[PDB]
């Protein structure tokens, strides 16, 4: 225990503090608020504090957690939420009996005395190596938790037992060179510092939320970051949401901090509404949620996306998909340039830290598809997904550009498109997806047909569309070709349809792989068969003409069951028969 | 080799270790945590009774009682081997491939010693290498600097993969060295090089270092000096004409200012080291040709230019310290015209020389000029074309806008995976240059434009 | 102590003291037997340091006697506090006998539970069409108001206050208002205003004059929220706060931050800036199982006219909603002056929607910000070239930009609007327009 | 000296450099000294004030730097030599100071300006255009012009 | 205040004029892109009445014993003259007539109002046909 | 330059009085025509002749001679007090006397 030499606002230095180590969480006076130590003299420790230091003297008592900040990992941490450091909210009500938060009053992130059953599935005497899983523990009924031998531990298990037990309790011995050793189901990691893999691979598997543009016009590989607009209603609550709940993966992971109380608190409450289709229970069992508000702790907001990665990391080295929804990164930096302020280190640009790049190459490096460690060689890939709101209205904000950057995929919210309705609000040239070539192999061989030609096609239009959108404003529409002019109508379709899609409507919210394909081929159809057909022949306005049934049930072709998949594929049939039809 | 396991003081990356002597500049550092994990370290100055070293990976989680600070009397070192050819090696210099462990004969300081200028040789070759455009309009040279600039959305990475398996020697190729240096780079976009490199079969030929985004920026910082290093030995001792490529630079520019900015050292202009241009002098000075050794090291350092601007620190202080201008503009990359290049504001300096400077061929050197100034003025025709009504333009004029663009459509690509020959270069330059009449090529002589058509 | 080793400008240094807290304040005795007190930032082990917020003016060490006084800043809370205006630190200016017998309160309180708090889900007029149908206010969300130096902010400030009434409560909107750093003027304003309409019984008032303590001045936006929250969170009462000149803390803080020496942060403010900001704003929306209701609106004064200075930057990330004035539209003459397009409220959709408010709200807004956004764009075109180079819609459009910011834009700041006028006025405005360019499919029922 | 040799051996090689050209300027002969770059003698002095710790008057180099530039340009001139014989020898000294970015608002342009009486100022279009000299006829300026012409 | 002691609004004059110098401020952005020559007789003479008010307004002379104390009285009536110009002038507009038409022949009446300025502040006078003189000289087109 | 330039006591040096008794108004209109002529020399490259009026066109032409005579003297030459006076007037009265209203009707005559 370290005596405070002295206390002056934020910062603290404390005597006696030489066994300490760095970085190094501690508590501070009579309250023992939650604090941070960066530097040592030694003895004497500048720990720093988040929570007020207000009644706090020379002479109070210093407690050092004896560890830098880590998650603790381990049955009942799923379905829980806890704060960017992981203390849990909800338990905390419970033991403050009060609904504001105390200062100098610390909870335990998992609950020990909660007992989870445990089934061991190894044998006794089997070797044990480093990722290995002894047993399962199933605290959710959508997710089934898995125990990985403790990093650095290596021997011979003698014991093996499957019991009701506390995590704090050993449910086996393992030997080890040292001696023998008991493993706590409980595991504690830093946040910080990256998890331990055997191998990492590059993520060629396309990851389907179920929304058409996002699939088809900028897919998401396995592990895949993107980065999203936080401009307001562009309905990317509506997205993200979307995302979680139509996601491939088994766990969705929420971070990022400081929501706004009341922009905060509706996520705390909407999200738990979310019921995944497939489980169908809340689909808040299935992951961890972490929510702070502005007021909390600097570092547990600049660290909260720390401490969210490395929940999706463990679930991650269990080789299950996870994913990470981080709102706002731009807040996390925020806190950042923040945290630098007060470090007092040199500014870098747009006040932030100039190892800012190197904080988002971490977070953002650590998601992908990897070889977990253990025997078994599992893979897990944990698919992040960052909202930035910079608020400067540039697109030159330090936080988005090196984002950006290490990221694979731009996504375009855009406020425009969100008041004319048009759902989902992305704009498809606004956005960008390098991603999207890798997609073409993995769909042309899972479709049977060539899905690259399909999409590369659709670009085309869409772009031409921008192209034909200046000219329009200088000449009518009429005085362009009817060539130009059925580029208008074929645009058309594909927004009406493949880019406006109802999040409300489950058949139209969530779209098949096969179906997609399905939706775009009827648009893409017409194309070929319209141009065609206004090359020689008929006109431009006859192909519209008597074209309004066969049209309009494309239009409609999206809110076809997924079932009756063959049905909205007969559209073919149809504009095959009704260009015959124009011919007289 | 020398292990103390008392630290006086820790404060941020920088850690002092009191009661030391014989400490060094610039004398890597290590020290073992309790737990046993070992982290890499740079002292900056050893003053008397005093050890003050800078800890790359950094700081936290360490326990100055129950730490231990060895050290290991050298600056920051990369073994060599001959056969290090074909294996791929982490900025700490350890082959991530974890490949047969590689046996160096010798160890050497990663920053090298400087060439002698008087023992210097004038570079004499160039690799053709690459897009014919680019070296028809300027010739790269052997063991010459060479300044490519890139911008975000720009496919800079591309142009360096292609060059890497387009880049051949005419004379023989049997001593011939290709060195790819990667820097700040992601995982999958290293993984382009690596899968790119194999592909080609090309990696063989050339010795790779790999950079992760995610690594320590002083192991970023130290990547391309010890690719130098390693290219240096197999130019100045194996004889092999070596030729090295950084990517990112601006991450190299980027990582040393958030070392710099540790250090509490005064930000220079745009927040970049004022002394950046030193810094990035002897890396970029290091290529070259020595008089009595065999092969040559030729550089292109790859930086990417941000917001599309010229004067910015790096492009700008680049520009001093490397020989020649390559330029990439947003333009042509619009068109999907690859490799996107703009050849008015990018120069190699000397083109001449070494290139040909008839070497290359009988009338390239006259050649390459009277194609620049048919479209500088191709590109002054069409933009008078967007002013007034593009029927004001003057028959004669037309046919340089027409000249322009068929310039662009084939000269300035030629894809990202097809290679042109020297002779095919020109053949096709020849061609292009036919449009205008024969009195109209005036800069070039007449044996030489009577025997091409 | 009457022992004091250094006395240097505002702050002061005390030697051999023991137990001595941070933010614990002082009492200090003069020579003379002048008495002045003043708020402790840091204490050394042997000594400690304060700085006295009346001055270090005729005051000399050996002969001055310093005392603790055992506790951080706070207010005694009481419920007949109501209608009674005190200076930054409670002591009453009116000098009024309230005698208040309860207990006391700290005025830096503690952190709202995100989990534990509830959103705002009543609507509340804000007396300004301006900000009810362009933006959409309600109870229980932070509501910041950007003001630019020389602009109207503080008849806008008075004038929610008076005209702001919660929606079907059935109760008296009870507010805070905390005067800090402003001018007599600007001061005498706020309590005549109060007097004048008699709500000022209704209010709880604390004032800080620009003369004031700088530390005085950073505490009374504390002070003033202790009292805020007392009457939410015990009393039960609905309770609106607001609070300016922000600018004037923003500034005080640095005072203080510079006389204890620390490096200050990007564009000279505190690095801690966001954290301090935030806890002062934090505090503000429904608290589960409570009857009592927080409505926060901030009011800051731009530096230099600049979105991006820290104060606005920040504040827009802790606070909720953007509300923006331009100088021109003061220039105008037109009162309210703030832009439309510029400020946008979150949360306000919340409030908006069938009973609370005119459901077809959400189509109206769309249609005015579409239509008047492009009427700028007109605007700035059409300026500058003449005539007749814009198009026959342009000019239309242009005729609705003047008309919504001459009319609806700006209904003075005497003036009250109920919902049903503003969105009433909003239709005939918005008639001008074809039917057919667009909106609603039942655009037919309001006109 | 390469730039990779000592940054601080720049300050060296140009006091070196004008003293040699002195001892034969000395002697009676018309000599021409050529440091390129000066530019970069006064990086090496910025690299110097700041880890000593010391204040930077603009753009970080130290706040005497203009004179330095003052007293080596001051030596280059017309004079007369020491002894009965009264010799004459004539330095003239070209040094080109290139500015950040082609910007005339590097401080080593400036304060070397002022004291050099003769302007050459190329342009980084003309350059681009690829014909030399690229210097700017209008922009640069010349005092001997008129010291020149008779 | 001031309203309460002429029986005219300081407000209206102040506010109106206030509105013809933001206008030519708005109108120069306007002068840049296009000839200064070519723009509405209605805008046209905004920019003569604004030039008008700081060649009568803001043009006083320091060093000039008369133009550098103006008496408050003084104020209203020189304020009034050069707005009443403008007014006038407007309603010629309004009538069809073409801006140069009604500007020529008005040199003799405007250096009244330009000099208004510098005559006695008691004498007045300053002037008395220039309310009426206007009228009459703009009535005869 | 003669615009960024102007002497704080210019006034009280100067008499009405000795040395100049028109030297207080002579300065107003050389300093305002050349200002307006200065911004009539500026309108007429961006648009030409055509585009200026007749009237700026005289102040611009008059703006120049400002230059090529008045503005500069010479750096070996010497102006009495009394030529400098007559210089100055001459340049403004090539203009219409009618059209400069600063000096007085007796004192041009």
């Amino acid at each position: 225990i370290g005596k405070i030499i002295k206390v002056s606002g934020p910062l603290v230095m404390a005597e006696n503090m030489s066994e300490a180590c760095i970085q190094d969480m501690c508590l501070v006076g009579d309250l023992g608020v939650i604090g941070e130590i960066i530097e040592m003299r030694q003895d004497v420790a500048s720990i720093q504090v988040y929570e007020e230091t207000s009644g706090i003297g020379p002479g109070e008592p210093v407690r050092s957690t004896g560890e830098a900040l880590s998650v603790e990992l381990g049955p009942g941490i799923i379905s829980q939420m806890f704060d960017g450091i992981q203390r849990p909210l909800d338990t905390f009500m419970e033991v403050t009996q009060s609904n504001f938060l105390g200062r100098g009053v610390q909870l335990p992130a998992l609950d020990h005395e909660k007992q989870w059953w445990f089934e061991a599935t190894i044998e006794e005497g089997t070797e044990v190596s480093a990722g290995d899983i002894i047993g399962y523990v199933d605290e959710t009924k959508i997710i089934q938790h898995k125990i990985m031998v403790p990093n650095g531990i290596k021997g011979t298990v003698q014991k093996i037992e499957s019991g009701s037990f506390t995590i704090d309790d050993p449910i086996c011995v393992i030997e080890t060179e040292q001696g023998l050793k008991e493993l706590t189901m409980m595991q504690k990691w830093p946040v910080r510092r990256g998890r331990p893999i055997k191998q990492k691979l590059n993520p060629d598997v396309p990851m389907i939320t179920g929304q058409r543009v996002i699939d088809t016009f900028f897919p998401v590989t396995k592990g895949g970051a993107a980065a999203v607009p936080g401009p307001f209603g562009a309905g990317k609550t509506v997205v993200q949401h979307q995302i979680a709940k139509w996601s491939d993966v088994d766990l969705v992971v929420y971070v990022g901090c400081g929501e706004r109380g009341n922009e905060m608190t509706d996520v705390v409450n909407e999200f738990p509404e979310l019921i995944d289709p497939n489980t169908g229970e809340s689909l808040m069992e299935r992951t961890v949620l972490i929510a702070n508000t502005s007021n909390m702790p600097v570092a547990a907001r600049e660290a909260s996306i720390y401490t969210g990665i490395t929940i999706a990391e463990y679930f991650r080295d269990m080789g299950y998909d996870v994913a990470i929804m981080a709102d706002s990164t731009s807040r996390w930096a925020e806190a950042l340039r923040e945290m630098s302020g007060r470090l007092e280190e040199m500014p870098g640009d747009e006040g932030y830290p100039a190892y800012l790049g190197s904080r988002l190459a971490e977070y953002y490096e650590r998601s992908g598809r990897v070889i977990a460690l253990g025997s078994d060689q599992r893979e897990g890939s944990i698919t992040a997904i960052s909202a930035v709101s910079p608020s400067g209205g540039d697109i030159s904000e330090p936080v988005t550009q090196n984002t950006l950057r290490v990221v694979k995929v731009f996504w375009g919210l855009d406020s425009s498109l969100a008041q004319k309705r048009h759902f989902p609000s992305i704009n498809w040239i606004q956005s960008y997806s390098l991603y999207s070539t890798e997609v073409g192999r993995y769909m042309d061989q899972i479709l049977q047909q060539d899905w690259s030609d399909m999409v590369t096609e659709g670009m085309r239009i869409l772009q031409e569309e921008e192209q034909l959108n200046e000219i329009v404003r200088l000449v009518g529409i009429d005085s362009l070709s009817d060539n130009d002019r059925l580029t208008l109508e074929v645009a058309k379709s594909i927004r009406e349809d493949y880019l406006q899609q109802n999040a409300f409507d489950d058949v139209d919210t969530f779209t098949s792989r096969e179906k997609q394909f399905n939706m775009l081929k009827v648009i893409l159809t017409f194309g070929k068969e319209a141009r065609k057909a206004l090359s020689l022949g008929a006109y431009f306005n006859e192909i519209m003409e008597g074209t309004v049934a066969v049209r309009e049930r494309i239009s409609r072709s999206k809110y076809i069951p997924e079932e009756e998949l063959a049905k909205i594929s007969s559209i073919n049939e149809e504009i095959k028969e009704t260009i015959q039809l124009i011919v007289s | 080799i020398k292990e103390y396991r008392t630290i006086k003081e820790v404060v941020g990356p920088l850690m002092a270790v009191e009661k030391v002597s014989g400490v060094k500049y610039e004398e890597l550092i290590e020290v073992r945590m309790q737990n046993g994990e070992i982290r890499r370290g740079q002292v900056l100055e050893v003053q008397e009774d005093k050890a003050m070293v800078q800890i790359f990976e950094g700081t936290s989680g360490i326990c100055l009682k129950n730490s231990s600070v060895r050290f290991l009397g050298h600056p920051l070192q990369l073994g060599v081997s001959e056969d290090m050819i074909g294996r791929v090696f982490d900025g700490l210099g350890r082959p991530k491939d974890n490949g047969p462990e590689i046996l160096p004969e010798k160890y050497l300081d990663i920053n090298g010693e400087v060439i002698n200028p008087i023992a210097r040789d004038y570079p004499d070759e160039f690799i053709q290498t690459g897009i014919s455009a680019i070296d028809h309009l300027n010739t790269l040279v052997r063991g010459q600097k060479l300044p490519v600039f890139s911008g975000s959305g720009l496919p800079h990475k591309e142009l360096a993969a292609q060059i890497a398996r387009q880049a051949t020697v005419l004379d023989s190729s049997d001593d011939f060295a290709v060195v790819f240096a990667a820097i700040g780079i992601t995982f999958e976009e290293a993984e382009f090089f690596m899968e790119d490199f194999r592909q080609t079969g090309a990696i063989d030929r050339s010795v790779m270092f790999m950079n992760l985004a995610n690594d320590p920026a002083i192991e970023r910082i130290a990547t391309p000096r010890m690719a130098l290093t390693a290219a240096e030995y197999l130019a100045y001792e194996k004889g092999m004409h070596v030729l090295v490529i950084m990517t990112d630079m601006t991450n190299y520019a980027e990582a040393l200012r958030e070392i710099s900015a540790a250090r509490r050292e005064v930000p220079g202009r745009r927040g970049y080291p004022g002394y950046l241009y030193t810094n990035l002098a002897t890396l970029f000075e290091r290529a070259g040709r020595i008089r009595g050794l065999k092969g040559s090291v030729t550089q292109i350092p790859i930086l990417t230019m941000p917001e599309d601007d010229k004067t910015h620190p790096i492009p700008d202080l680049t520009g001093y310290i490397t020989e020649g201008q390559i330029i990439l503009t947003r333009e042509l990359y619009k068109s999907g015209i690859q490799p996107p290049i703009d050849v008015l504001p990018s120069l190699s300096r000397l083109k001449d020389k070494g290139t040909g400077a008839g070497k290359t061929r009988e009338d390239h050197a006259a050649t390459m000029n009277q194609l620049f100034a048919a479209y500088a003025q191709g590109k002054q025709a069409k933009e008078l074309a967007v002013v007034l009504g593009e029927s004001a333009l003057s028959d004669i004029d037309k046919i340089y806008a027409k000249f322009a663009e068929r310039f662009e459509n084939e000269y300035v690509n030629q894809g990202f995976y097809t290679n042109r020959t020297i002779t095919e270069t020109l053949d096709l330059g020849w061609e292009l240059l036919a449009m205008l009449p024969r009195t109209e090529l005036k800069r070039i002589k007449d044996d030489l434009l009577d025997k091409y058509l």
